[PDB]
C-alpha cells in the first residue's frame, strides 16, 4: 500500500525562474516493479526530462520521488496534471491542478458562518453563499453539496441588484446544530457560462481545542449622579470565534441599540481563546426600576444548555 | 471646405501619443499645395498628411488645413489630457442616429477591468474586462454627462466627466 | 544549507479538504538545533497547527516536514507566506504564494498621522508618509507641500526592499505641535518617472468638537484561578477618535505586548464619543505583591498637560 504525494512547486517572485517542479514522491512501493506516468488532460507526456531518483529503501519497502519540469504557460492552461503509479495491478492516479485559479470573471464568493446564537437556543440554523461582482445572472446555479451528510434540506437562493450594475445572489441552506458539532461540512459549487470549471468553497467547523469561556460581570463604576449609567460584561478565553453575548433584564432581552459589543482580539500569552467586552449603557431612569440585570452568555463549548449567565444586582453598595 | 480626419476616431489623444491628420475632400488633388494652421499660424507641413509624434501640451488647440483657393476647413479642436483614465468619444456632437462609441482608456493603453459607466450620476454598464459603448442610434435621452470608474493595477481610479451632447 | 521547499499541495477541489497543507521541505540542517516558524505577510502565526514531523535522517541531513493548515482564504488572498528557520543563531525565511493572478498591484501611498504620545508627552510629533508596492527604485522622489505656514523640514526618503519582489519608501516630517493644535494640514506627493499624475495625499486634524475622556478602572473579578487578573481600564465619551492609552506599575512604564487596547468604536451615545477596553493581563505574582496600578490617558481635549491618571491599589 504505497501512499502518494503529487506537489507543484513555487513560482519565486524575487528570483526569474520560470519553471515549475512537480514532484511524485511514492513512499513504500515495490522493489524493481515501478512505473509512474504524467498525464496531461487525460494524455501521456511527451518530454523525456523526468529526473527519477530513489529518495530511500527501507527493505522490502522503497520510496522515490519523480521529478518534472512545467513551463509557467503549460501550467496556467488549466492542464489537469495526474501522477499514475501501478501497484499490485493497480492504477492509482493523483490529479492536482493548480489551485482551481481564483475569483474568475469577477463574482467574489463569501461562505458566511452561522450566527453563534441560533445554533443552541432557538431552532433556526442555516448557512448562507453571497457571489458578488456579477455580469449577469443567466444560466449561473449555486448547489449546497452536503458533504458526508446528504440529508433532504433543500436551499432557497435570492437575487439582488445594486447601484453599479452588479447582481449579488445569496443561497441560504438551514443546517442542524448536531451535524454541524460532529464535524459535518457543506460545499457552495457556484457555476457560470464563463469559466467552465466551477468555482467551490468548503466550510466546515473552525478547527482546535474549545475551552469554556469566563463571564464576568463589573458594577457601574459612576461615582453619584452621572445620568447614563455603563455595564461593562467581559468574556475571556473562549474557542473558538462562535460565541454570542446578550443581556436580559427583567425579563424581556435588552434591545442591541442600548448594546455594544468589542471585536475581539487575541488574547497575548495565557491561552489561545479571545477576549470581548460588552458594554450597556442605559440612561438614569431605569437603573431604580431593572432589578435583575443579566449578562447571558451562548458558546458551543460551555456545558449542555451552552448558556452561561451572570448577574448583578442595584441594590448594592 | 475640406474636411480634417483624424487616424484616431477620438480627439483626446494622450501624451506623447502619434496622430495623422489628413485634409479630406472631394475634386481637389494637387497634395503638394495643403497649407496647415495651428492656433492661425502656419506650420512647416505641406502635403496633405501631417503626423504628430510625442505629442505635448502645446500640441493641444485647434487645427486647420487649407488647399488651394477655397475657403478655410473648420478648427478642429484636439486636446491632451494626462490622468489614469481619460474615458473617449467619436465626437463631442453626434448628429441623432449616428453611431456613438464610448471607450475606457488607461494610461499607455493599459488594460481596464472592473469598467462602470456611469451618466449624470446614474451607473449604465459594468464590466469585467474593457468594453465599448457601442449606440448604434443615437437618441436624445443619450444626452448628459458619462464617466467611468476602473480598476488598474488593482487601484480602483475614476475617469474626467464627459460632455456628450447629441443634436 | 537548509534549503527550504515552501511547496503548497494540491488544493483538492473535489475533497472535503478545504485547508491546504503547506509543506516546508526542510533539508541541509543540524540535528536538534533548527526551530520552525510561520509567519503571515510579516505577522507571527501563533495557532498550534503545525505538525512538524521527522521524515528521515541521513547523518546531520534531517528531513523536516513542517505542515501548516492554511484556509483556503489565505492562501488565495495573494500572501506572503513564510517558513522561517532559525539555526546556529542564523535566520533563513522562505517565502510562497499563488502564481500571480489578476494584474500586479499598483503603488499605494498611506499617511500615518502624529501620535498623541508623541505629541502632548514628548513633544516631538512626525508625519509618515509610506509608498508602498513600488517597482523599482528610481526616478521616484518625495515633496512635502506645507501648505499653510512655511518652515524647513528636510528630511529622509529612505527606501526598504522587501522579500516579495516589491520596494517601499518611507518619509517621516517631524513637526511641530503647536501648528497640529491649531489645525495645519500637509500634503505628501510622490513622483515616479513614468505616472500618470504623481499621487498626493492630504492630511488634516479632524473637525469636531472635543470632549474631556472619562475613564474607570475597574478592579479584578473575583479570584480566577489564581492564575491571571486582568484589570480593565475604561475609556468612553472622547473626540477624536487619537488617543494614547498607558499602564504604569509603580511608576513603571509597562510594555504594550502585555496589555491590550480596543479598536475605537462609535458609541450609541449623543457624545459621539468612543468607547475603549485596555485589558492589562497580570498574573499572581504581580498583583499580590502590593503593586498599583495606573491607567494614563493622553488625549486633546484633556486640561494641561494633556495626562489623567487612575490609579488602582490591591488593598481596597
Ligand atoms: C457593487 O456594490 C455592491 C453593494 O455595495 C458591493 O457588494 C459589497 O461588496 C463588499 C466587498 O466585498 C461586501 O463587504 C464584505 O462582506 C462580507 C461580510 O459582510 C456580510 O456580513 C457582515 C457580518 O459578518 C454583515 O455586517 C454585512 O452586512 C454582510 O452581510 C465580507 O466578505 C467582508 O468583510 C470581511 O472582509 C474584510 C476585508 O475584505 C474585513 O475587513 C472584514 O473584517 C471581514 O473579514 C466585507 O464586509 C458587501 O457585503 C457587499 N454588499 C452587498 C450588499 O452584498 C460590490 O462589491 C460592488 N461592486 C464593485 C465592483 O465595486
Ligand atoms: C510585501 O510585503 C510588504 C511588507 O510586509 C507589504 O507592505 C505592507 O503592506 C501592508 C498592507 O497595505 C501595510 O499595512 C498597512 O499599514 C498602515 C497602518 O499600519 C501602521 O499603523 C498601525 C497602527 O495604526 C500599526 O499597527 C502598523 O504596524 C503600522 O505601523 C495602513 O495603511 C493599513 O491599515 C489600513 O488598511 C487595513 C486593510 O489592509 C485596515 O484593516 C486598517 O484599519 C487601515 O484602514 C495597513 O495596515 C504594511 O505597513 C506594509 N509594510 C511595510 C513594511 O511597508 C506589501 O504589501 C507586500 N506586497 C504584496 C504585493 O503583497
Ligand atoms: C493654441 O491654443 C490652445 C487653446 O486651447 C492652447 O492650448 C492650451 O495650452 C496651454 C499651454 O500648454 C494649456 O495649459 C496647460 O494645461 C495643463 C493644465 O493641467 C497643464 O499641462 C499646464 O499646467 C498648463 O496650464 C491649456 O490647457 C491648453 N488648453 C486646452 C483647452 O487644451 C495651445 O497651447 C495654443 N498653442 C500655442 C502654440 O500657443
Ligand atoms: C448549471 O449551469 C451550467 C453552467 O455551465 C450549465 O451548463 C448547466 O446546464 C446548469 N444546470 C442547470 C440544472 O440549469
Ligand atoms: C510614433 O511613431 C514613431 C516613429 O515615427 C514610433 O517610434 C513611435 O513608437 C510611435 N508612437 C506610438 C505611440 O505609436
Ligand atoms: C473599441 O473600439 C476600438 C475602435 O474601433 C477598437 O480598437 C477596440 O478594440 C474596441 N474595444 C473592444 C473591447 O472591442
Ligand atoms: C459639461 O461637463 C462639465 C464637467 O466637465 C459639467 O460641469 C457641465 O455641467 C457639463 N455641461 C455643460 C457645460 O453643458
Ligand atoms: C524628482 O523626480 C522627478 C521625476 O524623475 C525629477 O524630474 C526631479 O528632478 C526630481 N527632483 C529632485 C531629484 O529633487
Amino acid at each position: 500500500d504505497p501512499t502518494l504525494e503529487l506537489l507543484h512547486s513555487s513560482c519565486d517572485p524575487n528570483a526569474f525562474h520560470s519553471t515549475i517542479q512537480l514532484y511524485c514522491f511514492i513512499y513504500g512501493h515495490i522493489l524493481n516493479d515501478v512505473s509512474v506516468s504524467w498525464l496531461m488532460d487525460d494524455r501521456e507526456i511527451t518530454d523525456t526530462l523526468a529526473q527519477t531518483v530513489l529518495i530511500k529503501e527501507e527493505g522490502k519497502l522503497a520510496s522515490t520521488c519523480s521529478k518534472l519540469n512545467i513551463t509557467e504557460q503549460q501550467w496556467m492552461s488549466e492542464s489537469t496534471f495526474t501522477c499514475k503509479v501501478t501497484s499490485q495491478g493497480v492504477d492509482y492516479l493523483a490529479h492536482t491542478r493548480r489551485c482551481p485559479d481564483h475569483e474568475p470573471r469577477g463574482v467574489i464568493t463569501y461562505l458566511i458562518p452561522p450566527s453563534p446564537l441560533d445554533l443552541y437556543q432557538n431552532g433556526a440554523p442555516k448557512l448562507t453563499c453571497l457571489v458578488v461582482d456579477l455580469e449577469s445572472e443567466k444560466n449561473v446555479n449555486v448547489t449546497w453539496n452536503q458533504e458526508k451528510k446528504t440529508s433532504v434540506s433543500a436551499s432557497q437562493w435570492y437575487t439582488k441588484h445594486h447601484n453599479n450594475a452588479t447582481t449579488s445572489i445569496t443561497s441560504i441552506l438551514p443546517v442542524v446544530a448536531k451535524d454541524w458539532i460532529e464535524g459535518y461540512g457543506y460545499q457552495c459549487i457556484v457555476d457560470h457560462p464563463d469559466f467552465p470549471k466551477p468555482i467551490v468553497r468548503s466550510i466546515t467547523k473552525t478547527p482546535g481545542q474549545r475551552s469554556a469561556p469566563e463571564v464576568y460581570v463589573f458594577p457601574p463604576p459612576e461615582e453619584e449622579s452621572e445620568d447614563k449609567r455603563t455595564l461593562t460584561c467581559l468574556i475571556q478565553n473562549f474557542f473558538p470565534e462562535d460565541i454570542s453575548v446578550q443581556w436580559l433584564g427583567d425579563g424581556k432581552l435588552i434591545s442591541n441599540s442600548q448594546h455594544s459589543t468589542t471585536t475581539p482580539l487575541k488574547s497575548n500569552g495565557s491561552n489561545q481563546g479571545f477576549f470581548i467586552f460588552s458594554r450597556l449603557e442605559v440612561a438614569k431612569t431605569l437603573w431604580t426600576q431593572r432589578k435583575q440585570f443579566t449578562c447571558q452568555v451562548i458558546h458551543e463549548a460551555l456545558q449542555k444548555p451552552r448558556k452561561l449567565e451572570k448577574t448583578i444586582s442595584t441594590s448594592l453598595g | 471646405k475640406p474636411k480634417v480626419s483624424l487616424n484616431p476616431p477620438w480627439n483626446r489623444i494622450f501624451k506623447g501619443e502619434n496622430v495623422t491628420l489628413t485634409c479630406n475632400g472631394n475634386n481637389f488633388f494637387e497634395v503638394s499645395s495643403t497649407k496647415w494652421f495651428h492656433n492661425g499660424s502656419l506650420s512647416e507641413e505641406t502635403n496633405s498628411s501631417l503626423n504628430i509624434v510625442n505629442a505635448k501640451f502645446e500640441d493641444s488647440g485647434e487645427y486647420k488645413c487649407q488647399h488651394q483657393q477655397v475657403n478655410e476647413s473648420e478648427p478642429v479642436y484636439l486636446e491632451v489630457f494626462s490622468d489614469w483614465l481619460l474615458l473617449q468619444a467619436s465626437a463631442e456632437v453626434v448628429m441623432e442616429g449616428q453611431p456613438l462609441f464610448l471607450r475606457c482608456h488607461g494610461w499607455r493603453n493599459w488594460d481596464v477591468y472592473k469598467v462602470i459607466y456611469y451618466k449624470d450620476g446614474e451607473a449604465l454598464k459594468y464590466w469585467y474586462e474593457n468594453h465599448n459603448i457601442s449606440i448604434t442610434n443615437a437618441t436624445v435621452e443619450d444626452s448628459g454627462t458619462y464617466y467611468c470608474t476602473g480598476k488598474v493595477w488593482q487601484l480602483d481610479y475614476e475617469s474626467e466627466p464627459l460632455n456628450i451632447t447629441v443634436i
